[PDB]
């Protein structure tokens, strides 16, 4: 019945794998790739 | 990601193109200020085909406007959708048009040629992929016919692989707006035959005939005429922009419809065109579209298909409809009128279906066909060019620009050979 | 357990595919997300304790068809790697899909199919779908099989392709693509099943009660045949048929492999209420020319060995009486050197109905695969259409410009001609 | 016990070292200030109280990169004598970083290295980081190895260098610097590993779904390899590999020592959802051309012995099954006089993740170090680039002016020529 341990030990991994790693990555790359828009500033007028 | 670069030349090109972007902007849902204000996610799927994004949710079309005199452009910008275009794509001269093919080709063309190409280079190399270019110009004028052909050769040399689809307006038989048209059209044809992949021919008289016969427009203006042209140019590229049960893009159309390198000139037509009062009686059926597309009066080119024979035909259908019903009609129309089709090519009718129709209209269709009736259109200009050439007419205007008299003999020899080539394949 | 891999090419292959996997997930009891609210191993893999994944690869050279799946409800089921899309399609040009653009994507896909074959411990074959008229279906389909032949070798590669119709046609260059792909198909494929849209249009309007069908309904009917074909590997049955058995039993020679399809009963919901539909009834309906999925009349030719697959309430006693009766039918011919002529299979699990499907639920149904000389009728029509265009050489310039040498046009034309008398020699008897 | 020294030279080394010490401190559980909220002693010294100090020496001849660390978070961690800075950088000039300016700071640097080693009861190796193209990475790196050979002798000196990429290049005089440093490396270094940015960029987009990486993301990937490399000295396991075992197992001759590295799985969260990633799969992912961190195809040459390291719940039964499968691969060529071909490594400590990271918390991962003849072609690219400059004497005036003799230029060309000969003679048939 060590197989009972293994099921929990690996489902715990893939819940962490899915919710946290993916969602953290999705938000971070949404911010990082959309900071390529660098729309100047009114101070430019020299 | 099959981006297309749009080029407009002359008064005819700029006014047709300005109406064209009104159609697409409404179809996708772009506010005239350039911001998306639409109603469906499907509109943002493949807007990259024609537009670029400016930082901050503003979309700019891939348009280049060309003219020799700046009068027409400032008329375009004052239009409601004038603000949309990129200001630095407006490339113009400061000299009169001259209504002269030679003057546009040699005198003012060379000066503007270098500036226009780099503007092309910006839009051409700013996209992930490029399928082909799109040219709109008239052949009776001097700027569209003269400078338009010069740019056509330059585009081919740099970008041989891409599809140089062009839309042209042919000088009319009965009443026309220029004396020297036979010279302008004859010289331009030599450039179109060898360089461009696809040419669509529009006649202004047929547009008047369609308006008075079907649409019953009591006082049509040039807005109504250019409205009809915008739909066909909308329909052909719709396979790129929206999903469908059977896709058919530009490269498919050229392969199927063009059997030989020089026979690629086409006629177009659009259904359904409904009268004001006949609306209450007309029932939307797939056969109802089929009747209008193949009816001779619906063709936008004033060359009667019945006087010649078909080589290939193609139809596009827009909306959700049955696939069986579409395929049956093409089979039926082919067998019912076998006298107008060539024997040595079976299954002359190509078909395709697209999912999203033009807004509000629950089905629509577009037709593109290739036929031997174009011998009618070229015989006309050859006859007029002959009488204008036999004695030297206005020609001295063209010689004083740099053009050699041998170019006229070269131009007509090529034009007459293209007439004979259609004669032979009729056998 | 025992594994099968599905590969889908082109618009036809992909949008047939999502219809088939819609059936299969519904049949086993798997939600669109891959979870559950057995025989999964033949088609799916388990990642950890909860989630399943199809053994499929979707390939097309243009993104419109694939991205419909990517944004759909089923998007979470598939692995992102399985959905492979090119940049620009082949434009119904065999040369473009074989030489210029096909080689741009061939090696990327071959790794992905091979990688999936590692997970299949007891792999026994592949299923591949084509549309003959399509550039990617014919052009890239030939390149895929040529590589796959040397990659795996002694594995059963079955194909399920759409033969261009006798009269219904959507491509002008359609005869050119079919013949060129046929020469590559014949040497490499173990066996490939013929179907055409025109026969499916008539059947699904006559038997199934639909005025105005689309490709969606036709894709369902294809799924029923493939589901019954694979039913022996998944669920219990009194007479099981593995993939390798179809290869040996059906094809008498190497080049004569092409079978045809049939299925019965196809009946509307409110007519199946009206009719008995026993074992003998459905067996009789299989042999009528109307139920054939290829629009060629078998009465023009002769039958070699045929394979029957029954599902549901069928009992082995009634099977033997039914097929024995069909031998008494003198409107059916058999070649003399095939006195046995039949291969039968019986399975227990009934067909799986669909939410909002048109097919009724009979508790007993039968599927047929038959090899006949009547297919030579279809080859003659395809050859005649090709011959007219090639005499004046109406479309050679497009193919030559895209990497194709002309000398391939007559060679593939001769190889078809050899096949035409291959079938005529078999049709004779001594 | 058992301890290793880390020395970082040039921008490319010290910036990677920043990522390395973040990962090590996070893995062991030490706050960046050096306190706690084991295997510590292999990388750190315990000064007393509750504080830890790394065994690291940061060196570059211009202070901008070092002053980032002095002002950065880790300023509380290091021993400021470890942080060594010059006045003006080498300007990508080999002679400047070796003859004129490099000798100004070398004797101060060697003191810190030997002082750091007195506190090391049981040292067993060194880790040194280079970029070949840089003046300080190559010119001063060459001067550093030459002295440490006489200072320490028969202690394994391992290097980790960025190999000049095929097409991506940031220095015009870059090919000049690599060949000059190659002469010094070949005699003194015990073994030097190769990575290059061009493969890491493509690896950092395809597997890890990153639109546009930076130097930060690539530096973490290199940190994982070094952490996996040294884990055999730190954590418990089943098959330990000491530093000296690398020296004998990998290199057959004296001048064929340069290996290349690989790691698996490098996967995002989305894809690992659909993939189990067991022992057999991750071993197959190693040998693909895509996963090589140097953009050279192994299929061009043959393999000498490789060393494999496993981190996770890995059972030795599965290790032999996977490698036996790998020997069944006919696309991987091994040399006949290397019939053994492999060394295994298994450890129980899984990979460590980082906040704001790019990788998944997979249960197991494998690191590969490989010796191959395919990298002989890589030098021939560097040789060809060098010849085009020197045929016209393209940049000789800069090097000659800084003390460098011109006679060294043909000699360095000669040493590379012999090295290229040695590879073709090793790879030749038995
Ligand atoms: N039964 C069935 N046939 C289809 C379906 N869709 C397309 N076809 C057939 O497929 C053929 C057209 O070729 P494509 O489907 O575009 O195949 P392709 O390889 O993607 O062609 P390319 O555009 O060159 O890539 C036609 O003969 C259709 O009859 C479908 O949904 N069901
Ligand atoms: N992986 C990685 N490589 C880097 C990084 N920074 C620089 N490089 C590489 O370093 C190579 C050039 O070496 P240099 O940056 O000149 O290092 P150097 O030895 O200090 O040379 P000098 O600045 O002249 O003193 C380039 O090709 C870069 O690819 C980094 O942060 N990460
Ligand atoms: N369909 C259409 N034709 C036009 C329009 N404006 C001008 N034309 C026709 O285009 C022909 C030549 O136009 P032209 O002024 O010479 O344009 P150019 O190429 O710039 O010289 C004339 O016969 C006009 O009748 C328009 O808005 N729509
Ligand atoms: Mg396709
Ligand atoms: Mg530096």
């Amino acid at each position: 019945l060590k197989a009972s341990r293994a099921e929990e030990r690996e489902r715990k991994r893939r819940l962490l794998e899915n919710l946290e790693e993916n969602r953290k990555m999705a938000e971070s790359k949404t911010m990082t790739r959309s900071v390529d828009d660098l729309l100047e500033g009114d101070k430019n007028n020299w | 990601v099959r981006e297309i670069v749009h080029i407009q030349a002359g008064q005819c090109g700029n006014q047709i193109g300005a109406k064209f972007w009104e159609v697409i902007s409404d179809e996708h849902g772009i506010d005239p200020t350039g911001s998306y204000h639409g109603d469906s996610d499907l509109q943002l799927e493949r807007i990259n085909v024609y537009y670029n994004e400016a930082t901050g949710g503003k979309y700019v079309p891939r348009a280049i406007l060309v003219d020799l005199e700046p009068g027409t452009m400032d008329s375009v910008r004052a239009g409601q959708f004038g603000q949309l275009f990129r200001p630095d794509n407006f490339v113009f001269g400061q000299s009169g048009a001259g209504n002269n093919w030679a003057k546009g080709y040699y005198t003012e063309g060379q000066e503007l040629c270098e500036s226009i190409l780099d503007v092309i280079r910006k839009e051409a190399e700013s996209c992930d992929c490029l399928q082909g270019f799109q040219l709109v110009h008239s052949l009776g004028g001097g700027t569209g016919a003269g400078l338009g052909t010069l740019l056509l050769n330059k585009l081919r040399e740099e970008y041989p692989d891409r599809i140089l689809s062009t839309y042209s307006i042919v000088p009319s038989p009965k009443v026309s707006d220029t004396v020297v048209e036979p010279y302008n059209c004859t010289l331009s044809v030599h450039q179109l035959v060898e360089s461009a992949d696809e040419v669509f021919c529009i006649d202004n008289e047929a547009l008047y005939d369609i308006c008075f016969r079907t649409l019953k427009l009591t006082t049509p203006t040039y807005g109504d005429l250019n409205h009809l042209v915008s739909m066909v140019m909308s329909g052909t590229t719709c396979a790129l922009r929206f999903p469908g049960q059977l896709n058919s893009d530009l490269r498919k159309l050229a392969v199927n419809l063009v059997p030989f390198p020089r026979l690629h000139f086409f006629i177009v037509g659009f259904a359904p065109l409904t009268s004001r009062g006949s609306q209450q009686y007309r029932a939307l059926t797939v056969p109802e579209l089929t009747s209008q597309l193949f009816d001779n009066k619906n063709m936008m080119a004033a060359c009667d298909p019945r006087r010649g024979v078909y080589l290939t035909a193609s139809a596009h259908f827009r909306g959700r409809m049955s696939s069986k019903e579409v395929d049956e009609q093409m089979l039926n129309i082919q067998a019912r009128n076998t006298s107008y089709f060539v024997e040595w090519i079976p299954s002359n009718v190509k078909s395709a279906i697209c999912d999203i129709p033009p807004r509000g209209l629950k089905m629509a269709a577009t037709f593109i066909g290739n036929t031997t009736a174009f011998r009618e259109l070229f015989t006309r200009v050859d006859s007029q060019f002959q009488k204008m050439y036999a004695r030297r007419a206005f020609i001295h205007w063209y010689v004083n620009e740099g053009l050699e008299t041998v170019e006229f003999d070269e131009a007509r020899s090529n034009m007459t050979d293209l007439i004979q080539e259609y004669e032979m394949y009729e056998t | 357990m025992r594994e099968v891999i599905s590969i889908h090419v082109g618009q036809a292959g992909v949008q047939i595919g999502n219809g088939c996997w819609e059936l299969y997930c519904l049949e086993h009891g798997i939600q669109p997300d891959g979870q559950l609210p057995d025989a999964f191993n033949t088609f799916f893999s388990e990642t950890g304790a909860g989630k399943h994944v199809p053994r499929a690869v979707f390939v097309d050279l243009e993104p419109t068809v694939v991205d419909e799946v990517r944004t759909g409800t089923y998007r979470q089921l598939f692995h992102p790697e399985q959905l492979i899309s090119g940049k620009e399609d082949a434009a119904n040009n065999y040369a473009r899909g074989h030489y210029t653009v096909g080689k741009e994507i061939i090696d990327l896909t071959l790794d992905r199919i091979r990688k999936l074959a590692d997970q299949c411990t007891g792999l026994q074959g592949f299923l591949i779908f084509h549309s003959f008229g399509g550039g990617t279906g014919a052009g890239f389909g030939s390149l895929l099989l040529e590589r796959l032949s040397v990659d795996y070798g002694k594995k059963s590669k079955l194909e399920f392709t759409v033969y261009p119709s006798p009269q219904v046609s959507t491509a002008i260059v359609e005869p050119y693509n079919s013949i060129l792909a046929t020469h590559s198909m014949i040497d490499h494929s173990d066996c490939a099943f013929m179907v055409d849209n025109e026969a499916l249009y008539d059947l699904c309007r006559r038997a199934l009660d639909i005025e105005r069908p689309t490709y969606t309904n036709l894709n369902r009917l294809i799924g029923q045949v493939v589901s019954s074909l694979t039913a022996s590997l998944r669920f219990d049955g009194a007479l099981n048929v593995d993939f390798t058995e179809f290869q040996t039993n059906l094809v008498p020679y190497a080049r004569i492999h092409f079978p045809i399809c049939s299925y019965a009963p196809v009946i509307s919901a409110e007519k199946a209420y009206h009719e008995q539909l026993s074992v003998a009834e459905i067996t009789n309906s299989l042999f009528e020319p109307a139920n054939m999925m290829v629009k060629c009349d078998p009465r023009h030719g002769k039958y070699m060995a045929c394979t029957l697959l029954y599902r549901g309430d069928v009992v082995p006693k009634d099977v033997s009486a039914a097929v024995a009766t069909i031998k008494t039918k003198r409107t059916i011919q058999f070649v003399d050197w095939c006195p046995t002529g039949f291969k039968m299979g019986i399975n227990y699990q009934p067909p799986t109905v669909v939410p909002g499907g048109d097919l009724a639920k009979v508790q007993r149904a039968v599927c047929m695969l038959a090899n006949t000389t009547a297919i030579a009728e279809a080859w003659s029509r395809l050859d005649h259409k090709f011959d007219l265009m090639y005499a004046k050489r109406a479309f050679v310039h497009w193919y030559v410009g895209e990497g194709m040498e002309e000398a391939e046009f007559p060679e593939a034309r001769e190889d078809l001609a050899l096949l035409e008398k291959d079938y005529d020699e078999v049709a004779a008897e001594s």
